This record gives C-alpha cells, structure tokens and sequence, in this order.
C-alpha cells in the first residue's frame, strides 16, 4: 500500500483519487493519501472552490517512483512531482502517518470497481497518448485537446489517442467502400487491432484511459475517443467473441460509474441507440443494455 | 453546405458543378406472384447527372443485371450511383472534373463521400430545392435510351438543346426546372402542351421542340397554369 503525500493544501480543493473525493479547506492540515492500492494505475484530481473552471489531475503507478503534491503559487495547481531520495521520502511519510494527517484510500474489500474500470490500462501506454518523457506521471485536464480535434493546436499539450475516422481512406479499401463502410470488420481487425493496437487489450486499454479522461476531467475529446472506439467494434459484423464479451463488462461498469447529473453530456444519444438497437453488435451486450436501460432510459 | 434559395445564381458561376439525382436508378413493377403474394420486377434505370451551367448531361444506364443476385437493392443503388459517378469524374480530364458535386437526395451524401475520398477537394453538397429530375424519364428520347439497352452504357446529351444560343444558363435552368415540374405533377397535360401543334418538331439531334422565342413564352405559361391548377385539383383551391 502507498503513499501520495502533500507539502500542504494552501487553497480550498476538492480533491480526487480514482472514484473517491474529498474536499480541504483552505490551509486545513491535510498532508496526503495513504493505502493506496498497488498493482493499478490510478488518478489523483482537483477542483479549486474558487474557479470550478479547469479540472486537471495526475495518472500515475506507485511502482514507478515515490510521488508527491506540491501547491505551485506561480502555476497556481497543485502539482506532482517524484521524489529520488527514497529515504528522504520514507522519512517524510512516516512522519505524515504517525501524525494522522492523510486519508486513506478507502476501498470496500467486496469491492472491484477501479480494477474494472482500469483493467487494460498500462502507465506506459497512458505516456504516449500523453506526451511529457521527463516525468513518469502524466497530466491531464479538461480543455487538452487530441490529436484528431488539432486536424479539424499546441501540440505538446494534446492527448495522442488514435485517430479514428469512418470515411477516410485508412478506414474504406479501395473498391470495398459500400463493404468497408457498412461493415467496420476491416479497420477494427486488420488496420486497428492487428496493423496498430496490435492486441484487442492495448484497444481497450486506450478505450477505458479515454472513458476516464472524459468523466474525471470533462475532456471532450476523450469522449469522442471512447465512443468513437466503441462505434467501430459494434458496427462490426465480424468480432472476436472474447472481445465481445470483454466489451459489455467494459461499458457496464463504465455506464454503472457514470452518477446520474453527468450522462445527459456524456452519452451520445446517436451512437449508444445505434450500438444498442441497430448494430451488428445489437444483441451481444446484454449486460451494458440492461444497465443502461433501468439507469438512463431517457437517452433510448 | 447546402444548396437552396439564398445561393441559386451560384449554380450558373464559372465553377464547374454537377447535379447527381439517384430518383431513376433502382426501378422496379411490384407485382402478384401466382402463389397471391407479391414480387418486384426490376426494368432499366438511370443516373441523372448534370452541368447546370452548361447543359451536358451524363446519362449513366443501370441495366437490371446489375442487381441480379443482389440484396437491399435501394441501399445498393445509392452505393452502385456513387460508384459510377466517382467512375465519371475520373475518366474526365483534371480541368473538366467539377468542383462540387449536389446530390438531389441526402442519403446520397455518404455514398458519394466515401467513393470520392480520392478527391478531397470536391465538395459533396446537399440541396433544400425540391427539384424535378425524376421526371427525366418523362422525355421520350431519355426513357427510350434507357429500356432499349441490353448492356451498361453511358450517353452524353445537352438537356438545353440550343436554347444557350438565345438565353442565359440561369433561364435554361429555370425553363428545364419548369417542364419537369409540369411533366411531373401531370404527364400527359405537360406532354399535349408540348406537342399539340404537328408544325413544330423535335430535330433529330434534340429532346425537345423547336419552339420560338415567341412560342416558349406561350409554353412557359401554359406550364405554369398546369402547374397552378394540378394544385389546385389536389388542394382544393
Ligand atoms: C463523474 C462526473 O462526471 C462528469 O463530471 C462528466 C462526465 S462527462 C463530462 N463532460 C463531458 C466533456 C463533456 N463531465
């Protein structure tokens, strides 16, 4: 179990990690977040009470280096930083804990939420959809934009997905376009999971990394990522059956995640109707389609 | 984006254009089968493309062949029209190819898009006009071409005749748009105004009679009546 310990908390914060959050108050003693479970990524964020505007925060693995929070008053966030020194930073913990001044990461023992959530997500596939090599952790906020929203502008502040486009030459092989179009078998086997994901893992990984994006921080155009990778495996008549079944546990627990005030935003109305009623894939998601239609019946 | 009223004169600029209508390709009678239950029979069908400006209509033939064997043939025919209209663009010369296509249908949107990803800068644009082409196969010699063909086959026609010689494409457009409207909202009443006086014939070379300045102006307001009152005879006015 590890430790993200804070220098301090000078500004009132709601702070995130993973699916819990915790408000501090303006220079309230808090020095950090402890048990905190080994063996997945995990996501520390945060909303200033001042300005609701820019939600960001840090994915990160414990197993990668000894990581804290600093408040920058330049910057104004609160940033992540390693510490090298690993007994200045043991030191420095165990101090925290003896003086009870961090929370604990507080997961029900039945409970595998996050492992579901994150199960085919890697820190170093997160690193290059997130491009900063000097740190092993990668930042993320609310207005960063993606590679395929800069074609349509920084672009070392972009979020790399893979870019996905139904009518585009990668997508529709020369005189197969009706076949190629109607039927998205081609690109999600041959040109995506075998040409570029290389593994329907590395897929779902990017799927689920931009699923969290899109709840955590508000990002848009991870949102357009997850359902645009969602979309090209249901309009595909030919799918892996292990994928399938991967998929519906995939978005189950993503559509079971998503609390009630946020999906009207989120779901996109066009592509869940069409994934779910109209698709190939129609009838091979039965547990996201029970979910969603006892939780958000209105969207259908 | 999409074509309509407030942009019309833009389809007689020096922007090479085509018009593609899809309304004549997949033609089928639906007809009994002994058994009591019902059947399509496919016939010949067309695709409609056409330079507004400058007359030149490229009459693509779809021969019933190409939907034997064949399933969702509506969805088919969209895909078949794009197929052959992306087949059109690029027999032409690079200076002839048009700088946008207008589908009559948007459900040809798609289609064409995806065929045409090869010419990137094409526009493929829709239009909020009603327009008549599918009264194209109400021209005698445009429906003969069709329902004689035993093969695919394309052919080259100006559907203004020689009108360019004595108007401008903006009034040849508007007079087509006219006797197709006619001939589509009453065929054999736009047909007897256009034929009712045996002096004046269709040249072997055109589709359409060789009226007079004089003689179209009577005919354009013989059109428009029928027109007014076929709207009459449906609304009750
Ligand atoms: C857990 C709370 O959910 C959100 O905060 C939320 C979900 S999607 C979103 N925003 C989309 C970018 C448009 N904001």
């Amino acid at each position: 179990m590890n430790t993200v310990p804070f220098t301090s908390a000078p500004i009132e914060v709601t702070i995130g990690i993973d699916q819990y959050s915790f408000n501090v108050k303006e220079n309230q003693p808090f020095h950090g977040i402890k048990d905190i479970p080994i063996g997945h990524v995990h996501v520390i964020h945060f909303q200033h009470a001042d300005n609701s505007s820019m939600r960001y925060g840090y994915w990160f693995d414990c197993r990668m280096g000894n990581f804290y929070i600093q408040y920058d008053p330049k910057d104004g966030l609160y940033k992540m930083m390693e510490e090298r020194d690993g007994a200045k930073f043991e030191n420095i913990v165990h101090n925290f804990k003896e003086r009870q001044m961090m929370v604990s990461y507080p997961k029900i023992d039945e409970d595998d939420t996050w492992y579901n959530l994150t199960e085919f997500v890697q820190m170093d596939k997160i690193r290059k959809i997130v491009r900063k090599d000097e740190n092993q952790f990668s930042y993320v906020d609310s207005s960063m934009t993606t590679v395929q929203e800069n074609e349509l502008s920084d672009p070392a502040h972009s979020l790399n997905y893979t870019v996905i486009n139904f009518k585009s030459r990668e997508a529709i092989r020369p005189g197969h376009e009706m076949e190629d179009f109607l039927d998205k078998s081609y690109y999600l086997n041959t040109v995506m999971l075998q040409g570029i994901f290389k593994n329907s893992s590395n897929y779902f990984g990017e799927l689920q990394f931009a699923f969290l994006n899109a709840m955590f921080f508000g990002n848009y155009g991870s949102s357009l990522q997850w359902h645009a990778m969602i979309e090209l495996i249901c309009s595909s008549a030919t799918v892996p059956k292990h994928m399938l079944d991967k998929l519906d546990e995939i978005l189950y627990y993503q559509i079971k995640t998503l609390p009630e005030q946020y999906s009207d935003i989120l779901l996109n109305e066009r592509v869940w109707n069409i994934c779910l009623y109209s698709s190939f894939q129609k009838n091979s998601l039965h547990n996201t389609e029970k979910i969603m239609e006892n939780k958000y019946p209105e969207l259908l | 984006g999409a074509m309509n009223s407030s942009n019309y004169a833009e389809l007689f600029n020096n922007d090479i254009k085509l018009f593609v209508d899809d309304t004549n390709v997949y033609r089928v009678t639906v007809h009994k089968t002994f058994e009591g239950n019902v059947a399509t029979k496919a016939i010949n069908g067309c695709i409609f493309t056409l330079n507004p400006k400058t007359g030149h209509l490229f009459l693509k033939i779809i021969h019933t062949s190409v939907w034997a064997g064949q399933k969702r043939l509506s969805q088919l025919a969209k895909w078949k029209t794009a197929e052959e209209v992306s087949a059109l663009v690029r027999s032409l010369p690079k200076e002839e190819q048009p700088k946008q296509i207008i589908v009559t249908r948007k459900a040809m949107l798609d289609p064409l898009e995806v065929h045409m990803l090869d010419f990137p800068n094409i526009a493929i644009r829709p239009t909020e006009l009603r327009l008549p082409f599918s009264a194209a196969m109400s021209i005698d010699k445009l429906s003969d071409v069709v329902m004689k063909a035993t093969e695919p086959q394309m052919v080259l026609f100006n559907i203004y005749d020689d009108w360019l010689d004595r108007i401008s494409s903006y009034t040849a457009f508007s007079r087509l748009t006219l006797l197709l409207r006619a001939l589509k909202t009453n065929e054999e009443s736009a047909k007897m105004i256009l034929l009712s006086d045996p002096t004046i014939t269709i040249k072997s070379y055109h589709l359409w009679p060789s009226f007079t300045d004089e003689q179209w102006i009577t005919i354009e307001s013989q059109m428009r009546d029928l027109i007014l009152t076929e709207y009459g005879r449906k609304y009750n006015v």
